RNA sequence: AGGUGAAAUUCUUGGAUUUAUUGAAGACUAACUACUGCGAAAGCAUUUGCCAAGGACGUUUUCAUUAAUCAAGAACGAAAGUUAGGGGAUCGAAGAUGAUCAGAUACCGUCGUAGUCUUAACCAUAAACUAUGCCGACUAGGGAUCGGGUGGUGUUUUUUUAAUGACCCACUCGGCACCUUACGAGAAAUCAAAGUCUUUGGGUUCUGGGGGGAGUAUGGUCGCAAGGCUGAAACUUAAAGGAAUU
């Protein structure tokens, strides 16, 4: 039912560490664990294994990625300043 | 074993004899097992696709670059930090970049440089939380923690030591000018205390 | 005496009265 | 015919700028501002002293050997009073007076797009 | 000193605290072809002829 | 009491204009009760256009002038400047005289 | 105690060849000592002044064309376009209240690799039956005027590169190119270039830079 | 040079302020800008591309009562404040002081930290104003203006009348407020609703009951906090207050 009310995955670290450290533990921890969804199959197998990398359950696409989710805010800036002055390079 | 960005064994095809020797390309943000990886001054700009500055434009981002084509890399290799790419000049081989200090150090536009940012995203943006993460951490690292505050040894051991309280005596603010002994502390400190305002540059 | 101004003089003598009883929970 | 130079002024309150440059602006020849021509302050924007000062700028021109003198009167402009202040009036006048060769007479202040927000406050500047 | 003349064509209103100036218009005795509007003091009637030792200015409305 | 139809001025059919910064004390007073004033005067004063267009080159050029806009904000305008205050009745007039 | 003016070699400015009256005015630098001379020493500098002064047609009483000096060839200053501004004075009387402004820009090369940002100015009318004290566009409206002004630059240029581009700017073509095609679009008024400006010159290249300097 | 009632603090043989060709940075998008546009509201004013969206209208298109308003509850909600990254140009709580002053912890001046802004989240409050519930019908004309639409062998369009577009004339619903009297209504002020209400009843949510005490005590509830929400009583007093006239 409702074990922890607003400290889902952080009953491992009980009542230490302090409040305001656990509240961005969550944010972050939640985000890497969840079976992640890989762009490529489309199927979500794609689990991160170890720092920065995320392995697919069929076909084993290893994944470049972040080191707590798949793609960063600063990530994907990366793919539109490419694509935008990757069509000024053969157009 | 001691470093948070993963590291692409990019198995290379060697042209000077049948052979493919493997090399080793740190990894960016958008790769996988399964990427063509193309370096050289004619190749198409595309993440992991990697050649001199002079070969891009403005803007373009990447990561484990030189600072004479040839160091096989040296700048922005560690978890995520990327490098944009400002100035520029055809001639003289010139392209002025911005670094992960935002350091405005102009380098050769032959100097190499593998597109994209590197896969390590957001790691100091997550607590450490327990002294053990910490230990392990370090344990595939160097033995450099954990780290003793001067002020616990006594005077013999370090120069922060003594006193009847606790309190470092001197100002803690080592000239740049002292030597292995007298040093301890904050070394040059063109400014000290807590750091507010106008920063980066002027 | 501006009302905005009886409301501040109370905010602070409001909060000053919540650390008095967490002395004394 | 007439050798060019731009005067280049500036009407605002609390002085007035009177040096005339050349066509480029990249070399100046005379500068010199109504404070100068006065000890009490205040009447430093005053038309008065924006005179006596358009007069030492002009003889010193005639000693250069340029002749035409294209006003390019400016505002404070930018985030600030948008206004030319009571100098480049008794200046422009102080200018042709002198005998100088007025011509292609314009304006040009800092105008922007509202951009960043004036100095003073919200109820700003209240006495 | 670039000494000129000017003589009383035109006696308007008058500005100052107490308003014991009145601002007048005069036209130039040598060379007038052109008038300036100077200030003045006591009494004056459009028929006389005042010693402006400033041979440029103006003024009007006075605080 | 209530005293004014469009209020401090037009806002109705929307909720928020864009506050113009006030052009004497630059303080921040809402585009509508804004009491606008267009200053396109000439580039001289007095007969300056005389030694003017005289003492200068080009026959008299076009003789530019200034376009320029101010915003006062109230207190500002009623400081004997545009306005010396209204009636009730003629409170409602819309007349540049 | 030395007075700048005993150094003071003055000069002159003298345009390309495209306009008309080259003799612009005279200018002032210090005179070539021995280390470091005037004739490698500014060039970097400009000529902002009216084109109607710089024509011989005192009708332009507007557009001042923008200079940047290259080469020195004995006192005589061989300066190029550098671009061309607006007057404020004349494009503030351009912006009336009860009306519409549709303002385009377009960056482009000539043919000799020429880099150049062209602005165009434009602005709404009313008919000989209008009958409202205002006019406006439907905004709609106002995305097919910048879609074609700045359609119309980047169409009929890259011809002879700025040579005969800074000889069309001068005959007012565009101004009258632009109300012509947006004829069947909306009436419009004015409708100048408003100005224009170099970004990006290729080479010094001294040969094209000559053929008008001759 | 700055700057003011005027000074000052301040910046200046290191050449400032000023002028000029440039550079980077954050921010902003004026002028066009309206008794105007769209948005539920807070709002939203540069360009192009993209991604859906909503309203009016037009319709011999469609289902067919599927509906109107709504305690609990749910989303967005200015700015301030807040947690943490990026950014930090201007301004700028605090502070520093320079003044005037009797004093000035004030207003005026110079610098300047949070903030300012964005990213991921919070925070749920403004005289959040139309101090005016939503829904409907009706009681009134005028002219504007806004979006679509009807018709005018109409204006203007010349490459040919090609076609349309803008514009003018009446009409037209839905916008937007405004003007004009009051038939009515309102304590007045005023209002096409605040009208159709002692001739008192179209559906309907909420709220208030002399003034203080007090949006406080208390507890509960949300929140990291600030504080939000929820909300007494005792006791004391005959006025508080509205509108308007002199």
């Amino acid at each position: 039912a409702k074990r922890t009310k607003k400290v889902g995955i952080t009953g491992k670290y009980g009542v230490r560490y302090g409040s305001s450290l656990r509240r961005q533990v969550k944010k972050l921890e939640i985000q890497q664990h969840a079976r992640y969804d890989c762009s490529f199959c489309g199927k979500k197998t794609v689990k991160r294994g170890a720092a920065g990398i995320w392995t697919c359950s069929c076909c084993k696409k290893t994944v470049a990625g972040g080191a707590y989710t798949v793609s960063t805010a600063a990530a994907a800036t990366v793919r539109s300043t490419i694509r935008r002055l990757r069509e000024m390079v053969e157009a | 074993s001691g470093r948070g960005a993963p590291l692409a064994k990019v198995v290379f095809r060697d042209p000077y004899k049948y052979r493919l020797r493997e090399e080793i390309f740190i990894a960016n943000e958008g790769v996988h097992t399964g990427q063509f990886i193309y370096a050289g001054k004619k190749a198409s700009l595309n993440v992991g696709n990697v050649l001199p500055l002079g070969s891009v434009p403005e803007g373009t981002i990447v990561s484990n670059v030189e600072e004479k084509p040839g160091d096989r890399g040296a700048l922005a290799r560690a978890s995520g930090n990327y490098v944009i790419i400002i100035g520029h000049n055809p001639d003289e081989n010139k392209t002025r970049v911005r670094l992960p200090s935002g350091a405005k150090k102009v380098i050769s536009s032959d100097a190499r440089g593998v597109i994209g940012v590197i896969a390590g995203g957001g790691r100091v943006d997550k607590p450490l939380l327990k002294a053990g993460r910490a230990f392990h951490k370090y344990r595939l690292k160097r033995n450099s923690w954990p780290k003793t505050r001067g002020v616990a040894m006594n005077p013999v051991d370090h120069p922060h030591g003594g006193g009847n309280h606790q309190h470092i005596g001197k100002a803690s603010t080592i000239s740049r000018g002292a030597v292995s002994g007298q040093k301890a502390g904050l070394i040059a400190a063109r400014r000290t205390g807590l750091l507010r305002g106008s920063q980066k540059t002027q | 005496m501006r009302a905005k101004w009886r409301k501040k003089r109370t905010r602070r003598l409001k909060r000053k009265r919540r650390k008095v009883r967490a002395r004394s929970k | 015919s007439q050798v060019f130079g731009v005067a280049r002024i500036y009407a605002s309150f609390n002085d007035t700028f009177v040096h005339v440059t050349d066509l480029s602006g990249k070399e100046t020849i005379a500068r010199v501002t109504g404070g100068m021509k006065v000890k009490a302050d205040r009447d430093e924007s005053s038309p008065y002293a924006a005179m006596l000062a358009a007069q030492d700028v002009a003889a010193k021109c005639k000693e250069v050997g340029i002749t035409a003198v294209h006003v390019k009167i400016r505002a404070t402009g930018g985030t600030r009073t948008k206004t030319p202040g009571p100098g480049g009036q008794a200046a422009l006048r102080a200018l042709a007076r002198s005998g100088l060769r007025i011509g292609r007479i314009e304006d040009v202040t800092p105008v922007p797009s509202d951009s960043t927000r004036k100095k003073g406050g919200r109820r700003g500047r209240r006495l | 000193t670039p000494v000129t003349l000017a003589k009383v064509i035109k006696v308007l209103g008058r500005t100052g605290s107490r308003g014991g100036v009145t601002q007048v218009r005069v036209e130039f005795l040598e060379d007038t072809s052109r008038t300036i509007v100077r200030n003045v003091k006591g009494p004056v009637r459009e028929n006389d002829i005042l010693v402006l030792m400033e041979s440029e200015r103006e003024a009007r409305r006075l605080r | 009491p209530k005293k004014r139809a469009s209020n401090g001025r037009n806002k109705k059919g929307r909720g928020h204009v864009k506050p113009v910064r006030c052009v004497n004390c630059s303080k921040s007073i809402p585009k509508d009760k804004a009491i606008k004033r267009m200053a396109i005067r000439n580039i001289v004063e007095a007969a300056a256009v005389r030694d003017l267009s005289e003492a200068s080159v080009y026959p008299e050029y076009a003789l530019p002038k200034t376009y320029n806009k101010l915003h006062y904000c109230v207190s500002c305008a009623i400081h004997a400047r545009i306005v010396r205050v209204r009636s009730r009745e003629d409170r409602k007039n819309r007349a540049p005289p | 105690v030395v007075d700048p003016f005993t150094r003071k070699e003055w000069f002159d400015i003298k345009a390309p060849s495209t306009f008309e009256n080259r003799n612009v005015g005279k200018t002032l630098v210090n005179k070539s000592t021995g280390l470091k001379s005037a004739s490698d020493a500014l060039k970097g500098r400009v000529v902002e002044v009216c084109l109607a002064d710089l024509q011989g047609s005192e009708d332009h009483s507007f557009r001042k064309i923008k200079l940047r000096v290259d080469e020195v060839q004995g006192k005589n200053l061989l300066t190029n376009f550098h671009g061309m501004d607006f007057t404020t004075d004349k494009l503030r009387s351009m912006v009336r209240k009860w009306q519409t402004l549709i303002e385009a820009n377009v960056t482009v090369k000539t043919s000799d690799d020429y880099v150049l940002r062209i602005f165009a100015i434009a602005f709404t009318r009313k008919q000989a039956n209008q009958v409202k004290r205002h006019s406006y566009a439907q905004s709609s409206h106002i995305r097919a005027i910048r879609k074609v002004i700045s359609e119309i630059l980047t169409k009929e240029v890259q011809g002879s590169t700025l040579a005969q581009l800074t000889s069309k700017l001068i005959p007012e073509v565009i101004n009258k190119e632009i109300e012509n095609a947006t004829k069947d679009i909306f009436p419009l008024q004015n409708i100048h270039v408003r100005k224009v400006k170099l970004l990006k010159q290729p080479k010094f290249d001294v040969g094209a830079l000559m053929a008008l300097h001759g």
